[PDB]
Formats: C-alpha cells, structure tokens, sequence
C-alpha cells in the first residue's frame, strides 16, 4: 500500500531519475509502454510495486513520479526518449531559463515562478494515494536548481504534508565532473535550509563514484551515464524493501529507526558491492562472505571518508538476491573478529540484516556485471562529517574574499544567510564530533 | 491516565502544526525581504543610468551654449 | 534563456563581426544564402542561439549592424555571407563619428541610438527567452567605442536583467589609426568597467605580435589580424553554440569566470600557432595544445600570465580527441603551475571538450583567462593616456562636443583603480 512519491529536481535529479525507472521497469517486468502482463490486477492494486507505480485501467503502470527542471532540455530528452509513454506529460515540468548555478535564482528569482505548478502537480500524485507515506527527492548540492529550488520546495513541502516523511539522494560535488566554481556556497546553502525539513538524506559523492567506475569497472573516463547506472543499482537496492516482498525482507523505515539517533544526524553511508566487469565476473561466484567483506572496504563507500577513524552508531546490511541468514551471520561474525568497527558506547553493536529475495537486475549496455546476490550497507558513522568539513573549506576560502557573492546579492540575498548557513554546518560538524565521545 | 492520555496526543498535535506556521512564516518573510531586496539592487542600477541620460542632455545643451559664440 | 543578439558596431566592429558570421556558419553548415548544408545533428541543435529560422528552411543570424558612416556595411553587404544579414538589419549614419569618442557617444551616435534601438526591440521581442547580448567594436576610434559603449547603457536600461558581453578591440600604436586612440580607449573602459558583465579583451597589440613574430607576416594587414581575432570568438563560443556541461550559457559563464562584479575583462587565448614552418617539427598533439594554451605567446591580450595570478579560467578543447588525456594534461598544467591561480578559490579552472574542431584544424584549444596580469593591457594605455592629457593634447576635440576635462579625470582615476583592484587580488593569500 504505502504509496512514495519520488520528487526529481535539476538536471543530476532528473538523468539519475531516468536511470532509477529504467531499472524499476526491468526488475519489475514493465515495458516502456507501461505495460506490465505478470500484473493480473487490471487498473490498480496493493502489491508491492505500487507502492512507486500507479496504474491506469488501461493497464499502464506510471512512476509516482514528478520531473522538475528550469530549463527544458533534459527533460525534453525524457518527453521524447525511450521511456516517454511511460510518463503523463503533465508528470514533466519545465521553465524556459535555469538559475545558473545560482542558489539565489532556483530558490527566489526563478523559482517562485515555478513553484505552485510542481506543487500543484505533486498534489495530484498524493490525491492518488490511499496511504502516502512520505516522498523521495533526487538532487545535486551544486546546481542553482538542484540547489536552491530543492530547498525552496522541501519548505513548501513541510508546511503543505506536515511531518510525512521526506527522503533525499543528494549529489555532492566532484572537481572531475563539475560545472561551476559556487558548487561549495550552494552546498552550503541547501544543506542549511533543507537540514529541518528532511528526515533522512543519503549523500553520493560523484567523486567516490567516479572513482568506483574507474577502478572496479574499468571505464577510462565515467560520464553521467556511467555514474547513473551505478547509482541506481544503489537506489534500487536501497528502496527494494519498499517494492518487493518477501519474509526476510525488512523495511527501510525501520532501519531509519536505528540510523537516525537525533534528527540532524540523520546522514547514513552508503557501500555497496559488488561492483565488477562481466570479464571479471565470469567464472567467478562472489559469496555472502566476499561481498559482505567489501562492504568495509573503503573504496566502495558511496561517499569519501574513514570509518575505520570514527565511529558507528549503527550498521545495516540490505541483501538481494540468493542469500540466506546463515550465511549473512557467519559472514558477520569472521568480519566482528577482524575489522576496525568500534561503536559509539550509547549504541547496541548488533548489526541489522534485510533480505529481499528478488535477484539484481542490470540495463542491455551497462558497465555491471549480472550478479546472484548482492549487498548495500547503510551504516552510521561520525566519519560522514569529513565530507561537511571538505565543502565547508572550499567554502571559508572563498567566502573570506566574498568572492562570487555579488552574483546572490544581486539576486536578493544577503551575507546574513551566508553566514547563518556556515553557522549552522559548523554546529552540524560540532554535533557529529560530541556524539561521538564516551558517556560521563 | 486518559487525562494524560488525551494531553499527549493534543500536544504532539500542537507542535506538529506550529512546525507548520513556523516554517509558513520564515518562509513567507524570506520571500518578502528577498522580492525587496532584489527590486532595490535593479532600481539602483536604473538611477544610475538614468543619471548617466541627465548627463548626456548636459553635455549637449554645453555644446549648444558654447555654438552660441 | 537560448538566444542571444549579436551588435557590431564601427569599421572595426563591423570587419570582425562579419568575419565572426562567416567563420560560425560554415562550422553549423549554413551557406551565404542562408540554407543549411551540413553533415552533423550537432550542428543544428542550438542553431537558434544565434540565428533567426525563416521561411523556407532560411537561418538568419540575429545580427545588428551599426556605423555612423556607410562604407564599412557597404562592403560587408558586398562581401561573403553579405546577403546572409537581414536588410532591415542595417542601421547606419553618413556623419560619421571622425575617430572621436565624444561624437559617437554624445553628439552623432546620440542622433542615431534610437533607430538601432527600435531594431534591438524587434530582435528581442520575438526571443523565446532572451539571454543578453554580445557586441563587436573597438575602443579606439569614435563610432564602436562611443556609440557602441552608448549602446551598451541605452540596451541595458531596457534589459537590466539580462548579460551584457562584449568583444573590445583595444587600440596598439604597432597598428594605429589616430593619435587620440589612448582618450577613446580610456573613456570607453570607463563605460565598460561599468556597465558589461563579461568582456573579451582583444588585444591589437597581441595580434600584431602573433601575426609577425609567430607567423612570420611581415606586414599584417587587418585580415590577418581579423583572422586571429574570428578564430578566437569562434572558440570562445562554442560552448554557446554546440551541445555541452560547460559555461553554456552566457550567465553560467559570468557566474563561473567573474568573483568581483568589475573585474570581468577576459584574456583570451588560441592554440596551436605554429608556423608552417615549424609544424614540419613539432606535432599538433593535447600536451602540445595544452602548453600553447598557457604560454604568454598564445594570448590575444598582450600580458603575461606568469606576472600576475589567475582568478579563474575556462579552456575549452575541440576536435576528436581522449578526455582521459585531456583530463590528465589540465591536471598536469595546474600542478605544474600551481602558484599562478589564486589559492582562495578552489577547483578555478573548468574545462571542456567539443567534438567539432574549426576549419582546417584536427584540434584546438581556446583558453579564457581572468587574470589579474590583464592590469599590463590597462597600464599600457594609462601611461599612453597620461601623457597626453597631462598636457591637454587634442581635447578640444572632445570639449568642442561638450564634455569637460573633469570627466577626463574620472575615467582615468576608475581605469587605474580597476588597476589597484587587481593588484589587491593578486596579492591576496588565504591565510
Ligand atoms: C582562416 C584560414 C585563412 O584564411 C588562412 C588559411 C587558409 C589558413 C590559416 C591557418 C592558420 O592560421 O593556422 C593556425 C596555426 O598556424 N596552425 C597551427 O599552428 C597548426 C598546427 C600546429 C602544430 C604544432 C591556427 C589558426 C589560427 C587556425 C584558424 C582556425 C579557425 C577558427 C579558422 C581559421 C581560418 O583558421
Ligand atoms: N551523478 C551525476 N551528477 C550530475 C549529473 N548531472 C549533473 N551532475 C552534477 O550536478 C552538479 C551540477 O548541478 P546540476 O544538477 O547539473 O544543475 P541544475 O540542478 O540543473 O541547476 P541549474 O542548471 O543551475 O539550474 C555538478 O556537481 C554535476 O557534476 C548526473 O547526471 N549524474
Ligand atoms: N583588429 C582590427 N582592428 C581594427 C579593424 N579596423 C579598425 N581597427 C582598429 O580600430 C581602431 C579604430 O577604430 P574604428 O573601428 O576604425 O573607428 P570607428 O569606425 O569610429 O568605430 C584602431 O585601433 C584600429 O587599429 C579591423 O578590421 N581589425
Ligand atoms: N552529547 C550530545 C550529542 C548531541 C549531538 C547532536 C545533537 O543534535 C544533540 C546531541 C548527546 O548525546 O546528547
Ligand atoms: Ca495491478
Ligand atoms: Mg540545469
Ligand atoms: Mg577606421
């Protein structure tokens, strides 16, 4: 039943949207036509997958899903590739000037003149739904809209569903694949206004994924599509539990009770594994053990950091495919006896294990190799916070010159939110580091 | 206990609909003091050249003044 | 925002802005008479930033021409591409503005404003979303550096919100005109310090230079230094014009290349320029392109980059080529000069690639600098400037038309504080 309703702003939000349903319709058996045959419930139902797919009776399953950009060319590419029957157009929504890298213009001067429509197509979507539970928003940190239109929408969000529940997958910048110099003040910026109006957030470090893409992937120079695709497997294995059944399998709002211990720290890792070439895959099983090893491996976090230099306030495992408890636990218990996994000491140590018994799926064309079982590990750990401190860096540098400032001043801001944004990733950085020391 | 009860639900009622009129609030005077802001920066920038018409209208009336020789 | 319209003003203006027209219609494949001719998706999809389509499957540039004077149109109608520009286009005096900015700024151009005016409305006015504007001129004679930095104030007025961009041809005695270029280029970067958002400094000086001592042209004529000169703003608006991440737009690109509203003069830069000669010896490689690209010889400003610091930078690669190399070798040149960008902005230089290489080329490069080593450019005409205000050569030329000496003064004390700006930046540290 519980129906979730995915928000997917900018540019980032919207190519990794593309790649996140294109995924779905193939676990799920639906044709780019929406059509679904193993669906034998003609124009509606309560089964797993429609918790993400409303249907029509003509027997169309439609993403619960609105497309947001400010301007119209990546969305344009949607309304007319592949998957566009897929879509009501009215789910597509597009302005004509985007807010050029600027937090200012996709929060207040372009935004607001957008703003009602998305809202008032979102509401469309939840009039649909017998039981909403909360929504999902895709985004970048860098962009002006992904930016500041996310945060301007996440506020209007709050006060027109109340506390439903709101999810981001939020893209933090790499210098390998970014477009403007501001990427750290519209990180900033949305992070700050966005903190209190979001429930869970899980941030993906293009860096880490450019870097993942290259070294376990062999791919010589990642582009978006690269990147996607990777980020989708981890978005899929992550709201699996949502749109799959299953005995073992257990839902991703109660690991959200074991990885929010405070509403601001609310930030999980992500690691998934494994992430290999057909060419390496062949011949070559990975085992529950080998994959639950990766997952402490470093280099296959979603985000660049050191766990093994902070500590855990919770560790998650979401399986997929062909795995079974005894193994899961034997696995866990070799890695107990062997790695640098210290928890915080107001924090029980047990880890948390969901099975999703439906086996992984990979897109005609793709870099991944077609693996029997997999693992996404969400785990909470104070050394999320070495990302916050990275952006809040390149950030003092610039500000201390209020170089590029002129260009949100000109937009309507003021210095005062420059600083009361810093202030507030100061305190969220200051959170991170005292949860973290021993009880009294 | 149904007294507590009863108070219990009404105050998590309560906070969670001035969550609500709080974030309605900032936002509403955000909006404001930015649409004031913005329109301050494009009027000054207009004054300017408006100031720049004046004096072009000056030059040309001195060159007239100085034809009257 | 998608369009933009294109004003070339002056005998300058309009040489290097038909050159521009000519040059970026064969890369999108329209010929003289308008008609699409080419091979490649990629060059008719952003085909409508810079032109009108019409009937009958015509792509008009969205192009006004403007002189206070008829020959230079006049030659531009009868050249190459000539009929390409739409007639009503056309917006010229018979005065003209005798090499004096005043004329073209207060007494002629002021006469004259109004008609081009009219023209730009129409222009703008059918725009599905109008990004701003580019201008063509240069500062050192009356009508592009007087009326053109009019034009600028009067289009600014009735578009605020839009970028204005400009491509400044900046007067050199080793290619001079008239004694008074040093007055018209001092108060036209007074007007420009103000009211653009992003402006080209293209160097005559530095074309000279390229052209005689690279080339090996004993004699440039302005063809060759209009050669340089169209190869450049064809490289510096390809991200404009063909499909890409990168500085697309002319506001991403202001938002990226500009940290202090008055400090968005440009160094622009061409790779490779090679002899002839000498290619015989060295290939045209992406190390080689990227080590051209940010050498001082390659610039069409006359600075060195290596006596100042870089604020940000944009370089832009073309032609078939491995991103991998081209990632390692902008990292490699970076590293290697480490000290000349500024440690106060992080991650300052962005780069691209595109696909489609200009004519006669199997790559290039073209590089966008704001560095403050651009202070040389303005010092050099400061001092040109200083000596002959200090004895108030020629200025009745120019108090004749009305002005008075005060603002002589003032827009040489805004050009040298533009200096001072600089230099506070470049000096700058993080710590
Ligand atoms: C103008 C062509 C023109 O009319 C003269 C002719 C036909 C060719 C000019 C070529 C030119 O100037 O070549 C340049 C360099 O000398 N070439 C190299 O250095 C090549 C190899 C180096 C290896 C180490 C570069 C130049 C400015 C080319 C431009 C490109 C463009 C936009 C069109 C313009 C056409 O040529
Ligand atoms: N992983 C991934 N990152 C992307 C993608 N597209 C853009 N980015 C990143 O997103 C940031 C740029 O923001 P965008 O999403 O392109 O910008 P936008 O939201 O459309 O905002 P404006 O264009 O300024 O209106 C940079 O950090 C890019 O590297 C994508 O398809 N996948
Ligand atoms: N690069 C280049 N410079 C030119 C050209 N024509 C004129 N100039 C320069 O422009 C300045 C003279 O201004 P000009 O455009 O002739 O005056 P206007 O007709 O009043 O705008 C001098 O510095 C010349 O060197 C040209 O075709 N190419
Ligand atoms: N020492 C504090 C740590 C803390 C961190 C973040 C918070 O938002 C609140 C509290 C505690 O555990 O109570
Ligand atoms: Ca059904
Ligand atoms: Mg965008
Ligand atoms: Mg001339």
């Amino acid at each position: 039943m519980r129906e979730c309703i995915s928000i997917h702003v900018g540019q980032a939000g919207v190519q990794i949207g593309n790649a996140c349903w294109e995924l779905y319709c193939l676990e799920h058996g639906i044709q780019p036509d929406g059509q679904m045959p193993s669906d034998k419930t003609i124009g509606g139902g309560d089964d797993s997958f429609n918790t993400f797919f409303s249907e029509t009776g003509a027997g169309k399953h439609v993403p619960r899903a609105v497309f947001v950009d400010l301007e119209p060319t990546v969305i344009d590419e949607v309304r007319t590739g592949t998957y566009r029957q897929l879509f009501h157009p009215e789910q597509l929504i597009t302005g004509k000037e985007d807010a050029a890298n600027n937090y200012a213009r996709g929060h207040y001067t372009i935004g607001k003149e957008i703003i009602d429509l998305v809202l008032d197509r979102i509401r469309k979507l939840a009039d649909q739904c017998t039981g909403l539970q909360g929504f999902l928003v895709f985004h970048s940190f860098g962009g002006g809209t992904g930016s500041g239109f996310t945060s301007l929408l996440m506020e209007r969000l709050s006060v027109d569903y109340g506390k439903k529940s709101k999810l981001e997958f939020s893209i933090y910048p790499a210098p390998q694949v970014s477009t403007a110099v501001v990427e750290p003040y519209n990180s900033i910026l949305t992070t700050h206004t966005t903190l209190e109006h979001s429930d869970c957030a899980f941030m993906v470090d293009n860096e880490a994924i450019y870097d993942i893409c290259r070294r376990n992937l062999d791919i010589e120079r990642p582009t978006y599509t690269n990147l996607n695709r990777l980020i989708s497997q981890i978005v899929s294995s992550i709201t699996a539990s949502l749109r799959f059944d299953g005995a073992l399998n257990v839902d991703l709002t109660e690991f959200q009770t074991n990885l929010v211990p405070y509403p601001r720290i609310h930030f999980p890792l992500a690691t998934y594994a494994p992430v290999i070439s057909a060419e390496k895959a062949y011949h070559e099983q990975l085992s529950v053990a080998e994959i639950t090893n990766a997952c402490f491996e470093p280099a296959n976090q979603m985000v660049k950091c050191d766990p093994r230099h902070g500590k855990y306030m919770a560790c998650c495992l979401l399986y997929r495919g062909d795995v079974v408890p005894k193994d899961v636990n034997a696995a866990i218990a070799t890695i107990k006896t062997k790695r640098s996994i210290q928890f915080v000491d107001w924090c029980p140590t047990g880890f948390k294990v969901g099975i999703n018994y439906q086996p992984p799926t990979v897109v005609p064309g793709g870099d991944l190799a077609k693996v029997q079982r997999a693992v996404c590990m969400l785990s909470n750990t104070t050394a999320i916070a070495e990302a916050w401190a990275r952006l809040d860096h390149k950030f003092d540098l610039m500000y201390a010159k209020r170089a590029f400032v002129h260009w949100y001043v000109g937009e309507g801001m003021e210095e005062g939110e420059f600083s009361e944004a810093r202030e507030d990733m100061a305190a969220l950085e200051k959170d991170y580091e005292e949860v973290g020391v021993d009880s009294v | 206990k149904r007294e507590h009860e009863r108070e219990v639900i009404q105050k998590a009622i309560e906070e969670n609909n001035n969550f609500i009129k709080m974030a309605k609030e900032k936002l509403a005077q955000k909006m404001e003091s930015n649409k004031e802001n913005r329109e301050a920066h494009l009027a000054a920038m207009l004054e300017r050249l408006q100031e720049k018409d004046k004096h072009a209208e000056e030059v040309r009336k001195n060159k007239e003044l100085k034809e009257e020789a | 925002m998608r369009e933009i319209v294109h004003i070339q003003a002056g005998q300058c203006g309009n040489q290097i802005g038909a050159k521009f027209w000519e040059v970026i219609s064969d890369e999108h494949g329209i010929d003289p008479t308008g008609s699409y001719h080419g091979d490649s998706d990629l060059q008719l999809e952003r085909i409508n930033v810079y032109y009108n389509e019409a009937t009958g499957n015509k792509y008009v540039p969205r192009a006004i021409l403007v002189d206070l004077e008829p020959g230079t149109m006049d030659s531009v109608r009868s050249g190459p591409f000539g009929q390409i520009f739409r007639p009503d286009n056309f917006v010229f005096g018979q005065s003209g503005a005798g090499n004096n900015w005043a004329k073209g700024h207060y007494t002629e151009g002021a006469e004259l404003v109004d008609s081009v005016l009219d023209v730009v409305r129409k222009e703008s006015e059918s725009c599905d979303c109008l990004q701003g504007f580019q201008l063509t001129h240069s500062l050192g004679g009356g009508t592009g550096s007087g009326m053109g930095t009019l034009l600028i104030s009067k289009i600014r007025e009735e578009y605020p919100d839009r970028i204005m961009n400009t491509f400044s041809v900046m007067p050199s005695p080793k290619v001079s005109d008239t004694v008074v270029e040093p007055y018209n280029a001092t108060l036209s970067v007074h007007q420009l310090v103000e009211n653009t958002d992003e402006t080209y400094c293209i160097d005559n000086e530095a074309l000279y230079d390229i052209c005689f001592r690279t080339l090996k042209l004993t004699t440039p004529t302005y063809g060759d230094l209009n050669h340089l000169v169209s190869a450049t703003m064809s490289g510096v608006t390809t991200c404009l014009r063909f499909p890409g991440q990168l500085n697309a737009d002319l506001r991403k690109l202001a938002v990226n290349m500009v940290p202090f509203p008055r400090l968005h003069f440009f160094m622009p830069g061409f790779a490779p320029l090679t002899s002839r000669g000498s290619q015989q010896y060295r290939a045209l490689t992406v190390p080689e392109l990227t080590q051209q690209m940010f050498d001082s010889k390659n610039m069409m400003a006359a600075c060195d980059p290596r006596h100042g610091r870089y604020l940000t930078v944009a370089a832009i690669f073309r032609g078939r080529m491995s991103m991998k190399e081209v990632d390692e070798q902008m990292l490699n040149v970076q590293n290697k000069n480490s000290s000349y960008f500024v440690e106060w902005i992080p991650n300052n230089v962005k780069t691209a690639v595109c696909d489609i290489p200009p004519r006669g080329l199997k790559m290039s490069a073209t590089f966008i600098g704001n560095s403050t080593a651009i202070q040389e450019l303005f010092k050099r005409i400061s001092e040109q400037f200083t000596a002959m205000f200090r004895r108030k050569a020629f200025l009745h030329w120019y108090t004749g038309e009305g002005m008075d000496e005060m603002e002589f003064t003032e827009a040489e004390s805004n050009m040298n504080d533009l200096v001072s700006e600089y230099q506070q930046y470049q000096d700058a540290t993080a710590d």
